[PDB]
Order: C-alpha cells, then structure tokens, then sequence
C-alpha cells in the first residue's frame, strides 16, 4: 500500500511554521492534504508553494531545476533557478578589446587541513 | 605553488592573473589570501593580424596591432599602451598575399633619420 | 556566471564549430556531439516520476524500479537539468570562441579567432606567422579532426 | 586550466602541445575535446651549440 517519496520544504521554524510538501512519484491524489498552490514539477507534485514566473538564484534546491524560497504577507514561492545574467560578446573579425586599467583583487580561500584526533 | 611561487594555472589561486598569496592559519585549516590582477575598463579597437609595409608582412614581436580609427599602434595585450610601429616592435615574414586580414600601414625605422646626419 | 550568447553569424577564420555549438532545431539546446553522447549512455530510468498506478499489478515484480520503490529505495533527481548543463557548456564555448581565455580572468574581451589561435601558437613556442601562413590548412585539419 | 586557459602541463589536456579545449556535457559526466599541436614530418640536420 505504501509507495512514493515525500519531502517537506521549510524555512526555519524560527522564521515560520509554513511548509511545502513535495510528492515525488505523484503527478497532480496520494497526498497528505491538498489545497491551493498545487504545482507539478519534474521532481514531483509540490503542494503549499506558490509558483512564480521570475527566476532567482537557488535558495532551497527542490530538484530538476526548481528552487524554493520564503519571499514576500509572506509565503513560500517556487521558481526555476536562474543560471546567471545573459550576456553577449560583440565579436567580429577585426574588433579587439584591450583593458586600459585594472584592479588588484584579494580573495579568500579556506581549506581544511586536519580533523580531530580520537582514541577509543 | 602560490606562496612559494607565482602560478600560471588558471583559477588555481584566485580568479584573475595570480600575483601572490599569503597564508593565514585558521582552526583545523588554512586561509589563503590570493592577490590577483583583474583587467578593467576595456575599450574597443580595430585590429589586424599583420601589416604590409614594402610588400612584406609585419607581425608584432609582442602585442597586437590596434588602431584608434586613423593611426595604427602596437600595444601589449593586457594593458592599453599604444606605441608607434617600428622594426623593433615587429618582425617580418614573407610577402603580403598570404595573410588574410593584412593592413596597409607604414613601419617606422629608427635608424633611417639618424645615420643621414 | 555570465551566460554568453553564441554570436549570430559564425566568421571564425574558417574554423567550423557547428558540431559543438548548441542546435536550436532540436528541443534541447544541445549540440550535435552532445546528442551523440546522450544516446550512448543509457540510464536506469528517465523522468523520476513513476506513479503508483504504473507499478500496480505484476509490473511491480517485473520492473526493477518498482521493486526498488516498494522497498523504500528512492532515486532523487539532480538539481541541474540536462538543459541547464547544456546552457552552461554553450556559455563556456561562446566565451572561449569569441574572447579567448579572457573571460575566465575577468570580463570577456572579444578578439578575432585567428588572432586568438596566433596567441595560442605563441603559447607553445611557434611564431604566429606560422599560423597566419597556414591558416586555411590548420582550419581544415581542425574541421576534419572534429568530423 | 584547459577551457578557460592554455595549459603548459604535459599531457594534462591531450597528447601534444595544448592549444585549447571544448567542454561537452555527457550524462553524469563531461567530455573534453582537447585540441593539440602535434609536430610531424621531422628531418635530420647537423647542429652546433
Ligand atoms: C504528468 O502527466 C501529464 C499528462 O497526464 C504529462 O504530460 C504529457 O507528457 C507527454 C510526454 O511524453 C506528452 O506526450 C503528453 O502530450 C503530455 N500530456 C499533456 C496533457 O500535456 C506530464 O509529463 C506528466 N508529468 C511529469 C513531470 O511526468
Ligand atoms: C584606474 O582606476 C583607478 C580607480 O581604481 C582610477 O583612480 C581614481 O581616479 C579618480 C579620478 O580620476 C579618483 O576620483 C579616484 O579616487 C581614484 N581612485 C583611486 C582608488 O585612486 C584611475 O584614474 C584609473 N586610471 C585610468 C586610466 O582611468
Ligand atoms: C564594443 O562594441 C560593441 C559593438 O558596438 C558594443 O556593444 C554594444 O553596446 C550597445 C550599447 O551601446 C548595445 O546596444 C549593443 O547591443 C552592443 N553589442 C552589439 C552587438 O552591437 C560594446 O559596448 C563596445 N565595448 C566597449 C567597451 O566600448
Ligand atoms: C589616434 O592617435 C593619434 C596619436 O595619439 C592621434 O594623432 C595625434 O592627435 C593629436 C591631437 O590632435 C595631435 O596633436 C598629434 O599631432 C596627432 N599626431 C599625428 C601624427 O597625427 C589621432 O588624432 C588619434 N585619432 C583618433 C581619431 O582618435
Ligand atoms: C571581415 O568580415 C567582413 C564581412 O563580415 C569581410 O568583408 C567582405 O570583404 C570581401 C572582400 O573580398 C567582400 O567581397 C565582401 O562583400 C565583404 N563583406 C561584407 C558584407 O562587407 C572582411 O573582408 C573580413 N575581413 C577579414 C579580416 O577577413
Ligand atoms: C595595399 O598596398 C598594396 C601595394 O602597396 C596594394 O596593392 C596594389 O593594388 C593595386 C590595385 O588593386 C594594384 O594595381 C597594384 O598592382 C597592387 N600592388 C601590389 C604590388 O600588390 C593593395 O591594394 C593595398 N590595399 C589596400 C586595400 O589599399
Ligand atoms: C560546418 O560543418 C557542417 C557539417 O559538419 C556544414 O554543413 C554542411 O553543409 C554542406 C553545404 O553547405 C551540406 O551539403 C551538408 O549536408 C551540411 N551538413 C550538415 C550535416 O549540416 C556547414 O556548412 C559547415 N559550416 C560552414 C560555415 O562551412
Ligand atoms: C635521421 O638519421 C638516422 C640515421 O641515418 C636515420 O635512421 C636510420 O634510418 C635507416 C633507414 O633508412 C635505418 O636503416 C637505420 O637503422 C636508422 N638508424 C641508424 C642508427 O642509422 C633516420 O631515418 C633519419 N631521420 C630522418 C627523418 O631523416
Ligand atoms: C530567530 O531566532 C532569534 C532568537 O531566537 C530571534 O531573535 C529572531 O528574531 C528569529 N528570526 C526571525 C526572523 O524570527
Ligand atoms: C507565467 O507566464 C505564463 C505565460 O508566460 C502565464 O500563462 C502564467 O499565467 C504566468 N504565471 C503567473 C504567476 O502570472
């Protein structure tokens, strides 16, 4: 009788007590509850999140290109994640671009070197 | 490869052209401060592979031929610094018919005005 | 993190990138060679949504994925779709074709492709005149190697 | 080091002198098309330091 994976999407309980539930293996039903905001993603049926048309960077990865976030009253939104700004290079067979100035950047890189030594 | 040297590996030590790095000790780890050179404020120019002067192709020794619309210069690739094209900036290789994109300009000679005196 | 678009008309000194640049005729914005690659590797299951009504019956015992799901073993879908990975690779191709290596170090600075090849010939100890004098032969060799 | 640059590391990106590489996406993986310069048609000469 039992079948199908279930994931619950939450902002921190410190922030809210709303949740959205993802029913992979359901094509919107075998759901715990349904209401408004039923959205069918390729990872399953997402219930409890409002689907928007914008695209943002990922906040909570849902899968198959969909992310969720808690944005503004407040609510949980689901969207297609944005890969970055669309750009274009003005290429031609005789045009070049030469930098006339520069920046001195200083970036940080953190690497673990050791872990805790333990005895039992 | 980044504190004890300068790395040419792309993105191995910071994004940009690596200058140097500084190690800092963190708990159970290490922090590198990668100093890189990032080019800025680009500007468009017209360019050309070679240059015909006397029925010979002239290629730049180091750098590229650029023109500001009317006058042709040779500049280094990562910083705009135009200079007058000269037989010191360039080298010759063959005649003109072979290179596609070759451009007609004059190639100055530093000796020519002097020895006549 | 910049999605560079492919230049409209391809004038790359005789170098042909049609086989590896994204193809709009196809539903996926995948190149020709990427499709050859995706037809070679066969996966256990495509879609990640197998419904209960599909596994209902003896199809449960017959299908392997149904037998896995009825025992609590789930396969989670990846976060990036294959179309998104294809957009990333097309951005990398459009950046490396039109700007050389400059787009990896900062802003992409355009440069004619044959001039970039001359740079790279310098990079291995061959004077750029060699490239400019064998431009057509080198482009043909590259094209046949891609083919 | 091979799509975003030109590598001098021997045999890191193809056999030969690396010119450039092109990434292609495969299922669960990545395919690199390494373009290298391979010298051909050698000829003997007499040399001197
Ligand atoms: C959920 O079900 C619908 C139909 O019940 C699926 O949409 C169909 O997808 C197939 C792909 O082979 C098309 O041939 C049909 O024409 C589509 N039907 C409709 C009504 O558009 C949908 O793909 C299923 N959802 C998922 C993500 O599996
Ligand atoms: C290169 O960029 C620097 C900025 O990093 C420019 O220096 C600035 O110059 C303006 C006036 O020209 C000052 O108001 C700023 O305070 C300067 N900034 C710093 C940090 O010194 C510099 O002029 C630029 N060079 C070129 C070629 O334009
Ligand atoms: C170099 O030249 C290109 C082509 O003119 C410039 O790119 C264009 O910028 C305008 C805005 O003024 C856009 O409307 C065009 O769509 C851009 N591209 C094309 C294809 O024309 C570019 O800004 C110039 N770069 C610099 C630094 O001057
Ligand atoms: C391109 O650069 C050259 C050299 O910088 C410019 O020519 C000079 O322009 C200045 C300003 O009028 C004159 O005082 C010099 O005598 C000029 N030199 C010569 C020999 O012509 C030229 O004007 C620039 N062209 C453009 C259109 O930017
Ligand atoms: C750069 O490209 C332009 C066009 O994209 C080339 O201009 C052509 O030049 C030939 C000369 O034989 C003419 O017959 C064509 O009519 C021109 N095309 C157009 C539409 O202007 C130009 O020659 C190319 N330059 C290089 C570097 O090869
Ligand atoms: C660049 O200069 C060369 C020679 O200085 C030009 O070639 C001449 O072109 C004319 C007209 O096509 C011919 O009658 C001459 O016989 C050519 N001379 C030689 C020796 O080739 C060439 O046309 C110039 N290029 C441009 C576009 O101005
Ligand atoms: C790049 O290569 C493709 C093939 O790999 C060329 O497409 C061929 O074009 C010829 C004539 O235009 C046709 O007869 C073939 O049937 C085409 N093959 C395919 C599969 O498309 C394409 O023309 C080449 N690009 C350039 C600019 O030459
Ligand atoms: C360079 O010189 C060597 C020595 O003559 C050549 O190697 C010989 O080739 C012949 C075939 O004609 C063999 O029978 C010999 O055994 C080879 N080695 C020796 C030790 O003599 C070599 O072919 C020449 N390379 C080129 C490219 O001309
Ligand atoms: C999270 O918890 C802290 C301390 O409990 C609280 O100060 C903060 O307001 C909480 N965050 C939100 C947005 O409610
Ligand atoms: C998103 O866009 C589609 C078509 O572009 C439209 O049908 C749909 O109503 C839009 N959704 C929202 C939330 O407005």
């Amino acid at each position: 009788c039992s079948f199908g994976g279930v994931s619950v999407i939450t902002p921190g309980t410190n922030t809210s007590n709303q949740v959205a539930v993802l029913y992979q293996d359901v094509n919107c039903w075998r759901v715990y509850s349904t209401g408004s905001n039923v959205f069918q993603t390729r990872a399953g049926c997402l219930i409890g999140a409002e689907h928007v048309n914008n695209s943002y960077e990922c906040d909570i990865p849902i899968g198959a290109g969909i992310c969720a976030s808690y944005q503004t009253s407040q609510s949980i939104i689901a969207y297609t994640m944005s890969l970055g700004a669309e750009n274009s290079v003005a290429y031609s067979n005789n045009s070049i671009a030469i930098p006339t100035n520069f920046t001195i950047s200083v970036t940080t890189e953190i690497l673990p070197v050791s872990m805790t030594k333990t005895s039992v | 490869e980044c504190v004890l040297g300068q790395s040419k590996r792309v993105d191995f030590c910071g994004k940009g052209y690596h200058l140097m790095s500084f190690p800092q000790s963190a708990p159970h780890g290490v922090v590198f401060l990668h100093v890189t050179y990032v080019p800025a404020q680009e500007k468009n120019f017209t360019t050309a592979p070679a240059i015909c002067h006397d029925g010979k192709a002239h290629f730049p020794r180091e750098g590229v031929f650029v023109s500001n619309g009317t006058h042709w210069f040779v500049t280094q690739r990562n910083f705009y610094e135009p200079q007058i094209i000269t037989t010191d900036n360039t080298f010759v290789s063959g005649n003109c018919d072979v290179v596609i994109g070759i451009v007609n300009n004059t190639v100055y000679d530093p000796l020519q005005p002097e020895l006549d005196s | 993190k910049q999605i560079y678009k492919t230049p409209p008309i391809k004038d790359f000194g005789g170098f042909n990138f049609s086989q590896i640049l994204p193809d709009p005729s196809k539903p996926s914005k995948r190149s020709f060679i990427e499709d050859l690659l995706f037809n070679k590797v066969t996966l256990a299951d495509a879609g990640f949504i197998k419904q209960y009504g599909d596994c209902l019956g003896d199809i449960a015992a017959r299908d392997l994925i149904c037998a896995q799901k009825f025992n609590g073993l789930t396969v989670l879908p990846p976060l990036l779709t294959d179309e998104m990975i294809a957009q990333y690779t097309s951005a990398l191709l459009a950046g490396t074709i039109t700007s050389g290596w400059t787009f990896g170090a900062g802003a992409a600075l355009q440069i004619p492709f044959a001039m970039q090849m001359a740079y790279r010939f310098n990079g291995i100890g061959v004077t750029q005149n060699v490239l400019y004098e064998n431009q057509k032969l080198i482009a043909n060799q590259f094209n046949s190697a891609i083919g």
